[PDB]
């Protein structure tokens, strides 16, 4: 969101008093809105690269990597908990069998 | 690839066309072979052409002459005045009008936030072409401080620092800086001082700028036909 | 990344532009404003697409990095070679590592060498020695009867011959096999289970397939390499890898699969008789070798399957096929496997 | 080793800094890597910097630009007048004031036991710097007989023997001896006669001495930065 900072210095950054319908300010603020929205999305994209904070599609990618597939109507939190549990399954003892049952 | 195309003229013959283009009548058989013409090559009117439209051509029909033509190496004298205007317009480029409202940024030349886009009155963005384009670019370069523009250290001018004393030395510094700034433009063939004066505070000067001639711009644009870019990346 | 598209971005830009000023009202094709906004939105769209792709790549990379689950590289081919002498030996001759073995068959110019020393005892008639292809990949998967030269130059050597087709050479690991073995890794985190034993046995890259045969208080692990053999060094390595995974207090044993060695002799008739030659014979033999050496554990051999596999090479050019040594399908048990013996083809 | 250090300016960007220093914006990623900056490189104010003080820099924070800078090859026009004064002061050296009480040793120039140390009035030894230093050294050299100083045969002057007759010849001998004595000093770029006269007993003359210019002294001292001695062993 450095669009106005790296813009050509002579161009106006502020809607001009002489005209409330200044098309230059309109175009600049439009482009600036798109730049800031893309920056916002790029910041929020970090949550998808972590198993802890992933959501639907990327969480499905993680569960496909781990071998665990989403059930019908299975939300993100229970699904990630089920993946984590599936990785940490004790096996080979009475207590493990009892828990599996 | 490009070829010449000839319109059949009244009571023309293939031998005359061959002499006109190839500089020898002997090519008329090659012209027939390339165009796939039957023996009455150039019929009098369309009634004869109805007998065999495929293999016959009438008056006003277009023939193809397979000679490799090229838009460069063409005598500028043949080119029409409107065609020359369009050619120089393409050479000097089209750009979005930002130097509208001359009075405002003339009242605040050194400051920022001085110029802005404008509309052409037809709901589309305003555009400056040819001489207006050159005016816009030269004004913008002179007004821009040097080094302030991103990705372009050398673009601009040092006039913002030349607000010095009232002596001939600073006048000469201004003049030299302005000549440097104008020379920096590739399209400016040369620039030179006309006259200057000092009125205490106020300095006044005027310059003469010779843009590239019509012939050079025509040659450049017609050369560009080989590439097809028809754009300016100077 | 929300996976926006070009049309919505351009529409949003145009709507905001109209809202900020009533002067601009020409957004038709070929207009300056529309072209500029279109270019900007297209670049945004490409940024979003590449961001999605890079995130997918990043997830795969973090999976690799976290567990140090490195992808397996191309494997160099290896097999054994039979060597015969004129008469039984009196000197206990010494063959050092690096002794080169080559083949005069120009169709398979690859080279092989011994990675370990060998000794031939006195009063011995032949020796079997393991060799390793110098070059990695599939190139070292020569057919049977290829290797016939030894570069040691020893006068005692009568003849040299690899009895079987080499099959252990392979190219880089595929994505699906990497994902499969990662699934096995995840399942085998619980050490003492049957799948965990199978993973531990498969932890050795050389091992091809494993069949865990289970009894009360006893485990038998049938394992094999990509040729169908199980060398003592490979058995020891499997055992050592199973120490961490096998259950404590239960007997465990490692043994080689029940390999079956199918020789084939095929009589094939050809419609276009000009095409007869050495090329067509070698191509058919190659197809048969590839078919048999692709059979997995417990795959039955069905003669009609092999017939259609031969005939599908060219249904017009090939007229009829007949086998001179096979007459009935072969049943393979769960711990069994089939591998090509001598493959021969007669063109008529 | 020396590097440039840049203070973050209001609403500055890393691309602008890269263009300003490296002459190309492409180095901005190298600037981030060297300074170890998180994505909001130049925050608006310190409230944002509180979120991550280690990895973020705010306005007024100092960045490091690893470009090998050197104090020589610097335009003297940038140097501040006080900085030039200090530089020439260092070039011409500081020394203990001995030529105090000008009248006394001016009344007895040829004799010994003529000059002495003095105090600065602040309980420390008196010191003469810059032009005062040059005055002191030139006076002491002219007053010293040549060969009388230990460990320095050539230091001094032969004026004690030039108390000859009143004719132009002895005047010329005096003048030549004085020019030799002044030339002997390395810092004296040149010396030359202005005017002389004879009044029977008394001889009177005056000279003009051009010490090394400010530019040369600046260049010398800034060159000395490489060694760090900042002292004079001429």
């Amino acid at each position: 969101a450095n669009f106005l900072k790296n813009l050509h210095p002579l161009l106006r950054r502020d809607r001009n008093k002489k005209d409330n319908q200044d098309p230059n300010f309109a175009l600049i603020d439009a482009l600036n809105e798109e730049m800031n929205q893309v920056e916002k999305d790029a910041i929020e994209s970090k949550l998808q690269s972590s198993l802890k904070t992933s959501t639907s599609e990327y969480l499905d990618k993680f569960g496909d990597w781990f071998g665990v597939y989403r059930k019908t109507d299975e939300k993100d939190d229970v699904y990630r908990a089920r993946i984590i549990k599936y990785l940490l399954l004790k096996r080979g003892t009475n207590n493990a069998i009892i828990d599996a049952i | 690839m490009r070829f010449k195309k000839h319109v059949v003229q009244h009571e023309e013959t293939m031998q005359a066309i061959a002499q006109r283009y190839y500089g020898d009548v002997s090519y008329w058989i090659d012209l027939v072979e390339h165009n796939n013409l039957k023996y009455p090559y150039l019929v009098e009117t369309d009634e004869e052409k109805m007998k065999d439209p495929e293999r016959l051509a009438s008056t006003g029909d277009t023939l193809i002459i397979p000679i490799e033509s090229d838009l460069t190496d063409v005598s500028a004298k043949e080119i029409n005045s409107r065609d020359k205007d369009v050619l120089v317009e393409l050479a000097l480029g089209r750009d979005l009008n930002i130097t509208a409202d001359e009075k405002y940024f003339n009242e605040h030349g050194t400051s920022d936030n001085i110029l802005a886009f404008s509309t052409n009155g037809n709901g589309d963005l305003d555009t400056v072409k040819g001489i207006d384009n050159m005016k816009q670019q030269l004004q913008a370069r002179l007004l821009t401080p040097r080094g302030s523009l991103m990705l372009h250290p050398n673009y601009g001018s040092d006039l913002h620092n030349l607000f010095g004393l009232n002596i001939p030395e600073q006048a000469t510094l201004i003049e030299m800086e302005v000549l440097r700034t104008l020379t920096s433009d590739n399209r400016v063939k040369s620039a030179n001082l006309i006259d200057w004066k000092i009125q205490g505070n106020v300095y006044s000067g005027q310059f003469s700028v010779e843009i590239k001639s019509v012939e050079e711009s025509i040659n450049f644009v017609l050369g560009q036909d080989e590439e097809g870019i028809f754009a300016l990346f100077e | 990344m929300k996976t926006r598209k070009l049309t919505n971005i351009l529409s949003k830009l145009i709507d905001k532009t109209m809202a900020g000023t009533s002067k601009i009202t020409d957004f038709t094709p070929g207009s300056a404003s529309r072209s500029l906004l279109e270019a900007v939105s297209l670049e945004i769209e490409q940024f979003y697409i590449l961001t999605k792709e890079n995130i997918d790549w990043g997830i795969q990379e973090g999976i690799i990095e976290a567990f140090d689950f490195q992808k397996r590289q191309s494997k160099r081919a290896y097999g054994d070679v039979t060597i015969q002498f004129y008469q039984p030996l009196d000197m206990r001759m010494y063959i050092p590592a690096g002794t080169t073995f080559t083949s005069t068959r120009q169709e398979y110019p690859q080279q092989f060498e011994t990675l370990v020393d060998y000794y031939a005892e006195p009063d011995s008639t032949e020796i079997v020695v393991e060799v390793y292809c110098k070059e990695t990949g599939v190139a070292g998967n020569v057919p049977e009867g290829t290797i016939n030269t030894i570069a040691s130059g020893s006068s005692l050597i009568r003849s040299v011959n690899n009895e079987y087709s080499f099959n252990t050479g392979t190219k880089e690991e595929s994505q699906e096999d990497f994902k499969r073995r990662f699934h096995s890794f995840v399942e085998s985190r619980g050490r003492a289970t049957n799948k965990s034993v199978r993973y531990g046995a498969l932890q050795i890259p050389d091992v091809e397939g494993v069949y865990v045969y289970e009894e009360t208080g006893h485990i038998t692990v049938f394992a094999h390499d990509r040729n169908g053999n199980l060398s003592d060094t490979l058995k020891e390595d499997i055992i050592d890898a199973l120490q961490d995974y096998r259950p404590s207090g239960i007997m465990l044993d490692v043994t080689g699969v029940e390999k079956e060695e199918v020789n084939v002799s095929a009589t094939v008739t050809i419609s276009n008789k000009s095409r007869i030659g050495d090329t067509l014979q070698k191509h058919i033999e190659s197809v048969i070798r590839s078919y048999l050496n692709n059979l997995k554990t417990s795959d039955d051999l069905i003669i009609t399957d092999l017939i259609q596999a031969i005939m599908n090479i060219d249904d017009v050019l090939i007229y009829d096929v007949s086998f001179d040594n096979l007459d009935e399908n072969i049943i393979v048990p769960p711990q069994g496997i089939i591998r090509a013996g001598e493959i021969k083809v007669e063109l008529k």
